[PDB]
């Protein structure tokens, strides 16, 4: 038996009128321990407030759902109970005048919208917010935090990398994705001057659909031939696929045909005046693979 | 990844314009997503693909320029001039072997609404107080300034050629409007010639009173004075709180009932509880607003003095009545 032990502190933070308030509070400890919150001391017992626990059985989150700033702007108090011991926590909600507002304050310039996805396949959901000190992305599933310690498993973080003077873009991705998925999403950003919360966002997970999309294959290879100084060639290169994708003509690592131009399926290579021999190349590229395939000529 | 592309669903900056205008969308990947100049992806190695599809949801495809309508220019697409079939989803995707990424960037075209000179859908919001000065201009036609040129811009109210009182400057490619009216809510639609094709953007102003410089205005119940309201033990009773709320930003007023004390939230169960924030009147962004406490079943305890308060960033007010 041991004594609680926090594994997971509350942070004082200042929200708006309106938002949500979102406290953390993990202990660990055998017995597991009992998680309490207090208001000024009192125990929180509110139509407005909503203790979640974590699946863990080790932590709870207090939501209050809407913040009215006289009223919740106060000093809260989590209390680890063991069966051996308790311990205890403190922090700070400010809830800021919907009037006045720093001028960095964290804004969602826009939150994430509701989705439906097919199972077994990447859910991907999209968060721009700004701030005068550019704030951070964290994501809310359910009431509940979601954690991705490191990019372990299948519910990445995306992270923009502007170099300023842009919005922030936060995205949480979705591989694999399991029937369980479903359910409200929230996407935060959190400041040093406050954190602000975007709008929730349903995510709906359905049935397994056809395979629409082929990866590209060739349907023409490129052809060696054999041809002497004196003549031209015309090699022929058609690669199809859902969707079709852009087929490029390279000599080793240059590109020859223009970016500009670049053919759909099939790209024919004229040749004149060929008087060494090469090893070109037709490369097709897709949003969903590249494939290379290589003519000689000698 | 070579299997599945980093997919940043669509990106938050739209295109909207008037059919018959010249436009040119350009890779959201590099100005907000990646640190990377476009001729620096292209040296390492990584290739950039346009994809089209009509809807959110439907299918990508590739694109075919032409060169002369439809250009591939660096990082961008320009429509010169763009045509209704134009409208959809371009999915801006870099990738190499290994690595690939892609966002998809959305193109409306459309006509402008019947009689008037702009659609609906399409148009800039701005907000202006009275008595203060306010400045709009004409967003969006960077690629059609030339800082060596003036662009002989052309403004136009409610879709109509007006008058403007020498106290509104028209410098360069803006409007200023020095000391703002009521009379001056409205469309101001924005006309430029640029290659023969004439470009449009449309903003429509709102106009409110200045910001407070005085707390909410109690009315009932007043201040200074306290009334009375008692009822039975069986019947419901209800107080209604009225306050007037001058303009201290688009914003929810704070409006909120107090017993001595508590916050009508720790005793109320299902029988005390608020009144929700009704919004009686508004004009020029002030609001003339109430909200009421209700007992539904009444006790001996719930008898005693209960406060409204009222409160801007000027200051606040609270009166109480007895029940
Ligand atoms: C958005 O709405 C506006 C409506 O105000 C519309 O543009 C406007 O109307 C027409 C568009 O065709 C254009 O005005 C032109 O003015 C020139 C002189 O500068 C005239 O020569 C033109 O008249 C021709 O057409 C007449 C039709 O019967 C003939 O009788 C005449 O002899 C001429 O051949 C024409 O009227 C201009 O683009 C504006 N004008 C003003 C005053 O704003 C626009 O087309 C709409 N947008 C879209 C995408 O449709
Ligand atoms: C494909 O492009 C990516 C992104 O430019 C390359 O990945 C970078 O490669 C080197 C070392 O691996 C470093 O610049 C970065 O650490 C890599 N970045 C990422 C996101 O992986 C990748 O090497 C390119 N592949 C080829 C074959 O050119
Ligand atoms: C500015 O344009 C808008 C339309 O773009 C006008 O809004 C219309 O106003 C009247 C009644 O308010 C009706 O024709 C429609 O119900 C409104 N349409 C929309 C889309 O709101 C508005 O009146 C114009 N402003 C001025 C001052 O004329
Ligand atoms: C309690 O009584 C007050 C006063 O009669 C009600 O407030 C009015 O409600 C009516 C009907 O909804 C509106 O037409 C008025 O504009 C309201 N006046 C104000 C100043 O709010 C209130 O709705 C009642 N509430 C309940 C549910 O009993
Ligand atoms: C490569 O393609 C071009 C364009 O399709 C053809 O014109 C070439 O073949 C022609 O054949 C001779 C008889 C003459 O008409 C001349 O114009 C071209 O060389 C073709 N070259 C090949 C297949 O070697
Ligand atoms: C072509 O490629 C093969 C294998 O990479 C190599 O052995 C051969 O020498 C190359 N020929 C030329 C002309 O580069
Ligand atoms: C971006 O491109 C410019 C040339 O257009 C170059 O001078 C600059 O160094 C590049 N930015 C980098 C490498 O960060
Ligand atoms: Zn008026
Ligand atoms: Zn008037
Ligand atoms: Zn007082």
């Amino acid at each position: 038996e041991t004594p609680p032990r926090f594994t997971r502190t509350p942070v004082d933070q200042t929200g708006v009128s309106g938002g949500v308030a979102s406290f953390i509070c993990q202990a660990t400890g055998d017995p597991r321990p009992k998680i309490v919150w207090n208001k000024k001391g009192k125990k929180v017992s509110n139509q407005r407030f909503e203790v979640i626990e974590f699946d863990d059985g080790s932590g709870s989150v207090l939501r209050i759902q809407p913040l009215r700033t006289p009223r919740d702007e106060a000093i809260y108090e989590c209390v680890a109970s063991n069966n051996v011991g308790e311990i205890s926590v403190s922090t700070r909600l400010t809830v800021l005048r919907e009037d006045q507002i720093p001028r960095g304050f964290p804004t969602i310039d826009m939150g994430p919208q509701l989705k439906v996805v097919e199972r077994t396949r990447t859910a991907t959901m999209l968060c721009a917010a700004s701030g005068n000190p550019d704030p951070e992305i964290t994501w809310f599933k359910d009431f509940l935090p979601v954690d991705t310690s490191n990019n372990n498993g299948r519910i990445k973080q995306l992270r923009s990398e502007s170099i300023g003077g842009t919005p922030i873009r936060g995205a949480l991705q979705i591989e694999q994705s399991e029937e369980s998925d479903q359910g409200k999403y929230e996407c935060v950003a959190t400041n040093s001057a406050g954190t602000r919360y975007s709008a929730p966002a349903n995510l709906y997970v359905r049935e397994l659909r056809e395979v629409r999309r082929v990866p590209p294959r060739f349907s023409i290879p490129p052809t060696n031939h054999e041809i002497m100084p004196g003549g031209s060639v015309n090699i022929t290169c058609v690669a199809v696929g859902s969707p079709m994708p852009y087929v490029k003509w390279m000599l080793g690592a240059e590109d020859l045909t223009p970016e500009d131009d670049m053919p759909i399926g099939r790209n024919v290579l004229e040749l004149n005046d060929v008087r060494q021999s090469a090893n070109y190349t037709c490369v097709a590229m897709s949003t969903l693979g590249v494939i290379e395939a290589i003519a000689q000529i000698t | 990844s070579a299997d599945g592309c980093t997919d940043w669903s669509i990106d938050i900056k739209k295109y909207q314009v008037l059919v018959g205008e010249p436009v040119r969308i350009k890779c959201a990947l590099f100005y907000g997503y990646i640190r990377t100049n476009y001729s620096l992806a292209q040296s390492a190695g990584l290739s950039l693909m346009w994809y089209k599809s009509s809807g959110p949801g439907d299918f990508e495809e590739p694109i075919a320029f032409d060169g002369s309508r439809m250009s591939k220019e660096e990082d961008s697409i320009w429509f010169r001039p763009t045509l209704l079939q134009d409208s959809g989803l371009y999915a801006c995707v870099i990738r190499n072997s290994t690595y690939c990424m892609k966002v998809s960037i959305s193109l409306t075209v459309g006509e402008n609404d019947t009689g008037l000179c702009y659609n609906s859908k399409m148009k800039y919001f701005e907000k202006a107080e009275l008595s203060k000065s306010k400045e709009i201009s004409c967003r969006d036609i960077e690629d059609f300034l030339l800082p060596t040129r003036e662009p002989e811009i052309l403004w136009y109210k409610e879709c109509r050629t007006k008058t403007w009182r020498p106290s509104i400057v028209f410098k360069r490619d803006t409007l200023l409007i020095r000391e703002v009216r009521e009379d001056d809510i409205g469309n101001y639609t924005c006309e430029l010639k640029y290659g023969g094709f004439v470009v449009r953007r449309t903003t429509e102003l709102t106009v409110t009173a200045p910001l407070t410089d005085k707390p909410p205005k109690l009315l009932y119940p007043m201040e200074s004075k306290l009334t009375i309201q008692e009822t039975q033990l069986g019947d419901s009773a209800n107080l209604t709180c009225r306050a007037f709320f001058g303009y201290s930003g688009d914003v929810s007023p704070l409006i909120y009932w107090m017993k001595g004390e508590k916050f009508i939230e720790d005793l109320d169960e299902n029988r005390v509880w608020e009144s929700d924030i009704r919004i009686l009147k508004e004009h020029l962004g002030e609001q003339e607003v109430s909200i009421s406490l209700i007992v539904d079943s009444v006790e001996e305890g719930d008898l005693g003095n209960y406060s409204c308060y009222v409160e801007n960033g000027n200051g606040r007010r609270h009166a109480s009545v007895l029940l």
